[PDB]
């Protein structure tokens, strides 16, 4: 049975994330810009029906609600290419484009006052949805409506479908670098504090690590916003390739999620792809053992997560899913376990259930894979603990030095005091000593 | 039909047509299981398998392992203990008991004879057993969303389940990932090798006991203790699961 | 692995051989009996 | 001289339950009839 997932895109990030990963998901699928199934696609073994939603016009139309504050992102995400592919009647946009100026409790107030439209194009999309699984919410950790309208999303959407998981592709910010909003702390708190509580998986996509990785592996000189998005539309289309095409394991979002969170609550996913490079890095006749992929991406050149290279948390992955877009042989995949196991090419959790599951699946038909092997990481690591303290740091910071306290204490949320903020600091703190707990034994 | 490669028709196998898997010997109505088929069938971009219609409902007077266990574990004390064991009067569930047989006509494709085709559907009604129960497992384990939003230190109930799921859905998502890379991934292009290779009638006959035996070596199911010992390694996370499932069903009706 | 190779046949030839014989037991048990 | 052991036991449990299908086929192909 198809099962769609409602993309909820809150602020500019969030936006640009969710009109990324749309036109991924109809590349792959073989659905043209304007939601006409491409001519390559009609015998497509894509299963439109699991990823997309379909139309009154039979358009390859993923479930996708963007719900923005700020009209720029929205009018960017109108203006792509794909704007015939999803649904028009999933997309609410606020005609006050004010934004909620980079502030978590303006964002959650923002997506409440918008809850009505937001939650009527998520009703929507539901039931539009033959088997509507969950709600995937892409926001900006450090933004205030993907941050905080991002928390408003998740929070709506667990209320709304509290048997559906949430998962949230969360830009965190960047912990080294200077964020531009003083607020954008506290801001990135609340968005943590959304990733733990309101929603029931986060994907830290620190723009750091993005800027990073894209300038290190991929020779992309200063990441942008848009190169982020691009990134995230990349990784998503690499996860939903097995969405698309009818694998034998790992065929749903709940079992992806089974298997990669031990803990239910410690559900914070650090990001890797792998072999991280450009296009224009051609493998010369490099046939990509699985083992090789798997060191690749154990590389930290090939992770797409800002995690503190903290010494004191001892990062270790909770659980490890390597997602193999190609031909990739399944024998291949057990030699790949056997070795990286044995060379120790990823380090796992002390307090987590042992996860190196090896599953050959098909990538979209119509999407084509330049690398042979290509490999999107998503690992429970506790240096996403200290990615958290990183941005539970910030967030006392702001807090405690009031740095853009007035933006922070005009919205509801923080009215009384930055007790949004306060709280957002208190759950990653939590979060990131139970990611630390969990690379320890004494997690459970 | 019972060799993978159908994802659209897997998903939508065990999503629908297990609804009463778990009835009596003749409680289920094949009629629903019938439409289900037919809606998985044609309700997405499946057609592209082309024998559909040779995926025949079938229902060893058995079960999969209820049999197995009585044959392959007898000759030593089970072959007059349990061997001819009826699982009629006993609980023996559709699920239990469903499986898929073939048959070839005579003119053409007159080598499906009713043992194989009995091997067959014992093979089809293991492998699709194997799916759903890893479909049940991926649909136990978002169970901890109704409270995702409440604290899972103080969810006793919950925060086991979800403790003991962390290592469940490993050995789901490891074991769908391993048998199906080692099986199905060599399995496949083995039988198409040997079909290619065959030229006479025992050529081709030699070419589909290698693809029947050899897998029926590689599931290590034809031993007299292991197939117990995997029942109760298989009859014991599922009881988690569904006992975890009722304790925290009180947030469902009793809350 | 010759060793194992000639195990893991001879155990896919006596489950082969065993499912014969259960189904000739079980359609004797409900044909005969 | 474990292999041997193996593949005589292996020979004797293959031609006993063979030889048990053929009773049991024998005895229902007549039924058949």
């Amino acid at each position: 049975m198809p099962r769609e997932i409602i993309t909820l895109q809150l602020g500019q990030c969030g936006n640009q994330i969710g009109f990324e990963f749309w036109k991924q998901l109809c590349a792959e699928h073989g659905i043209s810009p304007e939601g006409i199934v491409e001519e390559f696609a009609t015998e497509g073994t894509d299963r439109k029906d699991v990823f997309f939603y379909q139309a009154d016009d039979e358009h390859y139309i993923p479930r996708a609600v963007l719900l923005d504050l700020e009209p720029r992102v929205i009018h960017s995400i109108l203006n792509s290419p794909y704007a015939k592919l999803y649904n028009p009647e999933n997309i609410y946009l606020s005609e006050h484009g004010g934004g909620a100026g980079n502030n978590w409790a303006s964002g959650f107030s923002q997506g409440e006052k918008i809850h009505e439209d937001i939650f009527d194009i998520i009703d929507r999309e539901a039931d539009g949805s033959d088997s509507l699984e969950g709600f995937v919410l892409c926001h900006s950790i450090a933004g205030g409506t993907g941050s905080g309208l991002g928390s408003y999303l998740l929070e709506r959407l667990n209320d709304r479908y509290p048997k559906k998981l949430v998962q949230t592709y969360s830009v965190f910010p960047n912990q080294d670098e200077m964020s531009d909003v003083v607020v954008q702390p506290y801001n990135s708190l609340l968005t943590l504090k959304r990733l733990t509580q309101n929603a029931d998986c986060v994907v830290v996509l620190d723009n750091t690590a993005l800027n990073r990785i894209a300038t290190d592996r991929l020779h992309i000189q200063n990441p942008s916003f848009s190169q982020i998005n691009q990134l995230v539309s990349t990784i998503m289309s690499a996860s939903t390739t097995t969405l698309r095409y009818p694998g034998y394991m790992n065929n749903d979002l709940i079992g992806l999620i089974a298997s990669l969170i031990p803990t239910p609550r410690l559900h914070f996913l650090m990001t890797g792809y792998t072999p991280l490079t450009t296009d224009q890095s051609v493998a010369s006749v490099r046939k990509t053992t699985v083992l090789d992929v798997m060191r690749r991406l154990l590389q930290p050149k090939n992770v797409m997560v800002s995690t503190g290279r903290d010494r004191q948390t001892n990062h270790c992955y909770i659980a490890i899913l390597n997602i193999i877009q190609g031909e990739v042989d399944p024998t291949q995949v057990h030699k790949s376990l056997q070795r990286i196991r044995e060379r120790k090419l990823a380090n796992f959790i002390p307090w987590g259930p042992a996860s190196i599951q090896v599953a050959l699946s098909r990538k979209s038909p119509y999407l084509p894979s330049a690398h042979r092997v290509s490999g999107l990481m998503m690992a429970n690591h506790t240096s996403i603990s200290s990615l958290f303290e990183s941005s539970c740091q910030q967030y006392d910071k702001l807090r405690k030095r009031e740095a853009f306290l007035e933006q922070f204490r005009k919205e509801d949320i923080f009215k009384e005091n930055f007790d949004e903020l306060d709280r957002s600091r208190e759950v990653v703190q939590e979060l990131i000593d139970e990611y630390h707990a969990a690379t320890r034994p004494d997690y459970i | 039909y019972f060799l993978m490669d159908q994802g659209d028709f897997f998903v939508h196998f065990m999503d629908l047509t297990e609804e009463e898997l778990k009835k009596p010997v003749d409680d289920i109505t094949p009629t629903r299981l019938e439409a289900l088929l037919e809606l998985a069938l044609r309700m997405s971009t499946a057609n592209t398998d082309p024998f559909k219609d040779d995926l025949k409902i079938d229902l060893m007077p058995h079960d999969l392992i209820t049999q197995l266990l009585r044959v392959l574990a007898i000759e030593t004390q089970q072959e007059k203990a349990m061997v001819h064991a009826d699982p009629t009067e006993l609980t023996l569930s559709g699920l239990e008991a469903f499986s898929f047989d073939y048959v070839v006509t005579w003119p053409l494709s007159l080598i499906i004879n009713r043992k194989a085709l009995t091997r067959y559907q014992m093979l089809f009604r293991h492998m699709f057993y194997c799916k759903h129960v890893e479909r049940q497992l991926c649909s136990v384990w978002i169970s901890n969303k109704a409270a995702k939003r409440f604290s899972l230190h103080s969810a006793k109930w919950f925060a086991g389940a979800f403790t003991l799921r962390q290592r469940m859905l490993n050995f789901v998502q490891n074991i769908q990932s391993y048998m199906m890379f080692e099986v199905m991934e060599p399995t496949w292009h083995v039988l198409e090798q040997n079909l290619r290779s065959a030229s006479n009638i025992d050529d081709v006959l030699g070419h589909h006991a290698s693809f029947l035996d050899n897998c029926l070596k590689d599931c290590m199911l034809t031993n007299p203790e292991l197939l117990r010992v995997f029942s109760k390694l298989m009859s014991v996370c599922v009881m988690f699961t569904n006992c975890l499932q009722r304790f925290t069903q009180s947030m469902k009706l009793d809350s | 692995k010759d060793f194992e190779n000639q195990i893991t046949e001879l155990k896919k030839e006596n489950f082969n051989l065993k499912l014969r014989i259960y189904f000739l037991e079980e359609r004797m048990q409900q044909e005969f009996h």
